DNA sequence: GTATTGATATAAGTAAAAATGCATAAT
DNA sequence: ATTATGCATTTCCGACAATATCAATAC
RNA sequence: GAAA
């Protein structure tokens, strides 16, 4: 029963509202069915398939996957039950030590209580589902890694208990060691049970041989002289797992919603009705969760809630015509566009004679490895497309919703990972808006501009874009009439499926005589050009940056990437004087794509090898040289770095200031926290991470730390894993290299959220891809106005100065490390005080003791009693004598320094208001 | 009639790239007498010798002064070493080439492309009577080259298409200990298995007495190695070095299956065979339990096994109908 | 005796050394 | 005190990234 | 694969 066609057929607004209310009331049970959990859904599906197979006589191979899974679950549950009983018996007594086997029982005493909480069938189904999910992952040809599988199974069992506990709530965390032990135990039990039936050919008889073989096996492999514990999956299982019944076997748990998403009112409330999702995507960090909870308590994040709710309130549906074309292409079987093409098994060249050249043998092995990698990649890229198309089939002609989350920086992503609008061009062309808004007098122009942009000509003026679209009317007509079995003009665009959808809409418009009153559902994109550079220019007040990133109004849209490519080509013309062959080969071979990636990444702190790889990746299709073109790419990086260093100055100044501030924060120690003894010597722990807040009040905590990888004795093997549940010193290099990009990305996210909230207040349909915002064709002018106003409001204040003030406030009493030679009179005074304080303390006073004395002295002046404060001021500690001095940074022994941050660079006097009429700020 | 480089001359060299060289003519005479190549090669005047990584060239000069071979060639591409070799050995029948012995194409371009060095192919029933190769691989990071040359012995492709080419190699003490480890010893590894399968190796000399405990006492007694102090090797910051002589032998197994079986069995080198066959595929444990009737085999660790037992296991692996594919043993990294 | 953290070897061409991209730390 | 020396812009999607054996210590 |  299609609903989109009925919604379009209804001609009255009141009747449309009535139908929407009826649909919303009707979809509650369907939403409950969709949000039904994986264990129950899988168990019922497998039991139903087993019952149907038992009814239909004996049919094994047809439903082989589900029948085999039910058989394995049924015959492997008793093993788990018996192990639980054994654990209970070995824990009920709780009397003896060194009981049983040293390896066996001492492990059971560790992982026993974590196995008695959850249902045995629940662990069985969880393990089966995880091992089916993680196939051909980790470089293993036909299997998973043991280190991956033990954690994923254990983490899944931990997660299901958290959901069950909170459900009963309407114990903190499990250790990584316990996760590994549980995963290994259950995976071993599944290995002992999983049997498949295969037939092979006897080498000496040349006839078929029958027998039963284990489905899963544990083995090891090598990569560059290092072991690799792996788990393999038999071919008889791989052929079915990579089939078209994978969706039925493994039901998804995060699908598009049918009813309107629950609004965000709390950091742990929103999104799905029955699934609890945190506002942030915290990989492994309790500090971020703590700060997010504190912000939610304070209530300083409400514009974030408004923006996320506006993002999640937009209704979608599946484009039927594009879906049909995609289905025909997929069912044809031949590789079309970016779908690779269905191939069954590998094809390998014939091996050379064994006594051939070792170089020849190495070349053959390299070719075999390349072929296998290509085959596996194609199979994975085809399985992903099959999964997306099956979801599209499931949700065809139905209203959709996409609740959104945030990552630790602040950028927004949908909750559904499989099918959403952040996918590739097929996924972006397979989705349209549920509400169809009249094109009006500007929808035609904006839709034509949208098609011109989707054909890659998004650097031309708007008149040129509409001229292109109106010149290609016949091609648009042919493409929309017969996409397949036609001229296939839409395929030439860099976004073919989106161009196909736009062509469908444009033809349906052109078929009438009054295009103004046409009802359109195709979203139109308007994205900024060089968003990071625009934010840098706004931060620095750079008039030159603003005028070259289209902030200053101009007749034509500039392109920094093309400008840089042209300048580098002129530099290569200069180098043609010397005329070295390496320069001569690539003199005219520059491409704005290579220059674009390098110029974009430069302001975020890219290094030589990173730029080399970025250039080589986009220079490979040009095929200028062999795979040793790394020399050419390195020369390219050298001169493009010279050019960008010449061009961008204020952005690099702000980047340097941010990096220096990150260094100062990373090399600091707290007073009260680090006052306790560490017994490490003169090396106190660095427990401080760079933290700041967006203009919207969201607190961002950088989670970079140091990871300790130790072997954990599990049943299958000893995995090499780390503990993300323990405090570790902050990675200074990671913090310093991450702050400059994270700040800019947080600014981008905040501006996007402000625009989304304002568009929700103004009653538009808003969808966004980070720096790109989508809406209807007739609302593009209003959207542009909203974006310009939000950008002006966001950058009206001095954001860098506010950040510096926040850093100064949050790091008032912190201690840095510094080394100054005693040749200076001031620096020798610190050494004398250290000697003098050591005698006063009566022992060899250390850096920890000196810092503790300074912290305790501060407590006196902070005490309410003036007598204590007078003594504190009277008492002179090691750091107190250095408070006034601010020039000894450059003027031997290591001495304690206070935390002082660098002065902000000068900002050019540029009025950000001038972009209120800039036509090409976003396009 | 050929000058011998002195300690003062060889001490002027700047970089040795981690390669330790020996400069004592007395111990050179001692090791040559111990080797007794005068009997193996009936016509020293009709002997063609290839030298890899010569360095100082003292050993090459003494070899020429002692035997007067038909042809001798030095392959050395390192800058200062080649410069000193040209300075000290020009005007002598010794030949020095600016080629790097690591590249596989070097030997082809030297033998069948430029037609400079051509060995004499003979039957495989005896050691190659008209071809000898000498190498000095002492750099601690260049053990992979030694293992590659052993694999080339296995494949009969690099220099062993000519026949049973006798090998004279200077190696670090740890490498010699690992290659010359007997069954049950703590240092036995797949390198030891390869050495036992493909070659017949003896320890001609060593540079440290305290490192002999790594070798078997019986083997030490049989070999009677020549010992000398570390003062006779010029770069004195390195670990002790050893000299071995490798004689290729005949074998009757398939190299690819044997390599696969040994590599996947000796990962777990202290675990009895009744629990390690499960790592060779699906059903390996039950298949090998059914196909093996021996008693101590199911309780012997692969470090206790020998080449004959490994050949028996690889033949059973061949006879396995449900065997895995050897080729698909790698990762999709790059 | 049992128990524990650290050192060492694995494979073997996408070398190691010497000479660099580069900053940070160290023996 | 310049020598070694680990690492190479950020984020998300499942998006990763070694294991075995031993050799003295500690209890 | 998606974005800076
Ligand atoms: O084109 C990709 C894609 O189909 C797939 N692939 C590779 N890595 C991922 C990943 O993290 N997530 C998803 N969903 N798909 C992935 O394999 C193809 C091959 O990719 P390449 O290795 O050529 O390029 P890569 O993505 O590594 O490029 P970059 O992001 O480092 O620039």
């Amino acid at each position: 029963i299609n609903f989109f066609e009925i919604y379009n057929s209804l001609p009255t607004l009141e009747e449309k509202k009535a139908f929407e209310s009826a649909l919303n009331i009707f979809n509650q049970d369907r939403q409950k069915v969709l949000e039904n959990r994986a264990t129950e859904a899988a168990r019922e599906r497998w039991k139903h398939d087993f019952e149907e197979a038992k009814a239909r006589g004996d049919i094994s191979i047809e439903k082989n996957l589900n029948v085999k899974l039910w058989k394995w679950y049924n015959e492997m549950l008793p093993l788990v039950k018996e192990e639980i009983n054994h654990c209970r018996s070995l824990l009920s007594e709780k009397l003896s030590d060194k009981k049983g086997l040293n390896k066996v029982d001492t492990n059971r005493l560790g992982y026993g209580p974590y196995l008695t909480l959850i249902d045995p069938g629940k662990m069985c189904v969880i393990t089966i589902l995880e091992l089916l999910k993680l196939n051909s992952t980790g470089g293993v040809i036909e299997g998973m890694r043991t280190a991956r599988a033990v954690i994923s199974v254990g983490k899944a069992i931990e997660m299901e208990f958290r959901s069950e506990q909170v459900l009963k709530s309407e114990k903190i965390l499990w250790p990584q060691s316990i996760r590994a032990r549980i995963g290994s135990v259950l995976i071993s039990m599944l290995i002992q049970v999983a049997k498949v039936s295969v037939q092979g050919v006897d080498p000496v008889t040349k006839a078929k041989v029958h027998g039963e073989a284990p489905a899963f096996a544990h083995g090891y492999q090598y990569h560059n002289g290092s072991k690799l514990g792996v788990l393999k999956i038999h071919k008889t299982l791989i052929r079915q797992l990579n089939g078209e019944r994978l969706i039925a076997s493994v039901q998804p748990q995060l699908l598009p919603m049918l009813v309107e998403p629950k609004p965000w009112v709390n950091w742990r409330s929103g999104g799905y009705h029955y699934t609890q999702s945190t506002l942030l995507r915290t990989k492994d960090s309790p500090e971020q969760v703590a700060y997010l909870k504190a912000a939610s308590d304070n209530g300083d994040i409400d514009r974030v809630y408004d923006g996320l709710n506006v993002l999640g309130r937009t209704p979608w549906t599946v484009n039927r015509k594009v879906f049909d074309v995609v289905s025909q292409v997929w069912n044809k079987g031949e590789g079309f566009l970016d779908i690779p093409g269905a191939q069954d098994e590998m094809v390998l060249p014939p091996a050379p004679p064994k006594n051939s050249d070792p170089s020849i043998l190495r070349a053959w092995k390299l070719q075999v490895k390349t072929i296998a990698n290509k085959f596996s990649s194609d199979r994975s890229n085809r399985c992903d497309t099959n999964y997306k198309l099956e979801i599209a089939r499931a949700f065809l002609g139905e209203k959709l919703y996409f609740p959104h989350n945030l990552d630790f920086r602040g950028r927004a992503y949908p909750l559904s990972p499989h099918f959403n609008h952040l996918g590739n061009d097929m996924s972006r062309g397979l989705l349209i808006f549920w509400h169809g808004k009249k094109l009006g007098p500007s929808g035609l122009k904006w839709l034509k501009i949208h098609l011109s942009n989707l054909f890659g000509f998004d650097k031309l003026p708007l008149k040129d874009r509409v001229a292109f679209t109106e010149s290609h009317l016949q091609d648009i007509k042919d493409s929309a009439e017969n996409p397949l079995t036609g001229d296939r003009w839409w395929t030439t665009a860099d976004k073919p499926w989106q161009a196909l959808a736009t062509c469908f809409e444009l033809n349906e418009v052109m078929k009438m005589d009054n295009p103004e009153e046409f009802i359109s559902h195709q979203p139109v994109h308007q994205d900024g050009t060089c968003n990071g550079l625009q934010h840098y220019a706004a931060l620095g007040g750079d008039v030159e940056g603003a005028t070259q990133v289209n902030l200053v109004p101009s007749d034509k849209p500039q392109d920094v990437y093309a400008h840089v490519a042209r300048l580098v080509q002129k530099r290569l013309e200069i180098a043609a004087e010397k005329g070295d062959e390496n320069a001569k080969i690539l003199k005219d071979k520059i491409t704005r794509k290579v220059v674009k990636q390098t110029v974009m990444t430069n302001v975020y702190g890219v290094t030589y090898v990173g730029a080399t790889f970025q250039i080589a990746k986009q220079l490979s299709p040009i095929f200028d040289d062999r795979k040793e073109s790394l020399d050419f790419s390195k020369y390219l990086t050298k001169h493009v770095f010279s050019a960008i260093r010449e061009l961008f100055h204020s952005a690099h100044l702000i980047q340097d200031w941010l990096g220096e501030s990150a260094k100062r924060i990373s090399k600091s120690i707290r007073l009260d926290v680090d006052e306790k003894s560490f017994k490490n010597g003169n090396k106190p722990d660095f427990m401080s991470s760079v933290i700041w807040t967006t203009p919207l009040g969201l607190p961002i905590v950088q989670p970079y730390r140091e990871e300790s990888k130790k072997q954990v004795e599990t049943n299958l093997q000893t995995v090499f894993i780390s503990d993300p549940f323990a405090v570790n010193p902050v990675n200074a290099r990671r913090q310093k290299a991450g702050l400059p990009p994270n700040f800019i990305h947080s600014l981008d996210a905040s501006h996007m959220l402000l625009s989304a909230a304002e568009c929700g207040k103004q009653g538009l349909d808003f969808a966004s891809v980070h720096d790109s915002y989508w809406t209807h064709a007739s609302d593009i002018d209003t959207m542009n106005v909203v974006l310009r106003e939000q950008f002006i409001k966001l950058h009206e204040v001095d954001l860098v100065l506010r950040l510096k003030e926040e850093f100064d406030q949050r790091y008032k009493n912190y201690v840095k490390i510094g080394k100054l030679k005693r040749s200076t009179d001031l620096a020798q005074k610190i050494i004398r005080i250290r000697k003098d304080l050591s005698r006063k303390l009566g022992r060899s006073t250390t850096l920890a003791d000196e810092i503790y004395f300074e912290k305790k002295r501060q407590e006196l002046l902070n005490s309410p009693l003036i007598e204590d404060r007078n003594v504190g001021e009277k008492m002179v500690t090691t750091v107190s004598l250095f408070e006034d001095i601010t020039d000894l940074d450059a003027l031997g022994m290591s001495v304690l320094l206070p935390l002082r941050l660098p002065e902000i660079p000068p900002k050019g006097d540029f009025d950000v208001t001038v972009l209120r009429n800039s036509q090409y700020f976003f396009s | 009639s050929v000058p011998i480089p002195g300690i003062k001359d060889i001490s002027k060299l700047k970089f040795f790239y981690g390669f330790k060289y020996l400069w004592n003519p007395t111990v050179y005479n001692k090791i040559f007498d111990k080797l007794d190549l005068t009997k193996t090669y009936k016509h020293p005047e009709e002997l063609k010798v290839l030298d890899l990584y010569p360095g100082v060239g003292i050993q090459s000069a003494i070899f020429y002064n002692k035997y007067c071979p038909r042809q001798y060639s030095l392959l050395e591409k390192r800058s200062s070493l080649y410069k000193f070799l040209n300075a000290k050995f020009e005007g002598s029948p010794l030949q020095i080439l600016k080629r790097d012995p690591y590249d596989w194409s070097t030997y082809s371009n030297l033998i069948d492309e430029e037609r400079i060095f051509v060995p004499e192919v003979q039957s495989s029933d005896h050691i190659n009577d008209k071809f000898l190769t000498v190498a000095n691989v002492t750099g601690e990071g260049s053990e992979g080259l030694i293992m590659q040359w052993l694999s080339c012995i296995g494949n009969k492709n690099w220099l062993y298409r000519f026949g049973k080419v006798k090998m004279l190699l200077w190696m670090p003490s740890t490498t010699a200990r690992k290659l010359l480890a007997r069954p049950g010893m703590h240092s036995r590894s797949k390198c030891s298995v390869v050495r036992e399968a493909f070659t017949d190796t003896k320890l001609i000399a060593i540079s440290d007495a305290n490192e002999l405990k790594g070798f078997d006492s019986q083997c030490i007694e049989e070999w009677d190695p020549i010992l000398f102090s570390a003062a006779e090797i010029w770069p004195t910051k390195g670990k002790p070095i050893a000299l071995v002589e490798m004689d290729p032998i005949d074998f009757d197994f398939d190299v690819d299956n044997w390599d696969y079986v040994t590599r996947h069995l000796m990962i777990l080198k202290r675990t009895p065979l009744n629990t390690v066959m499960d790592s060779l595929g699906h059903g390996g444990q039950q298949y090998f339990n059914s196909r093996i009737t021996d008693k101590d085999l199911l309780k012997k660790c692969p470090i206790d096994l020998t080449n004959d037992e490994f050949i028996y296991l690889t033949k059973l692996f061949m006879e396995w109908p449900f065997k895995p594919d050897i080729l698909m043993d790698f990762v999709d990294m790059y």
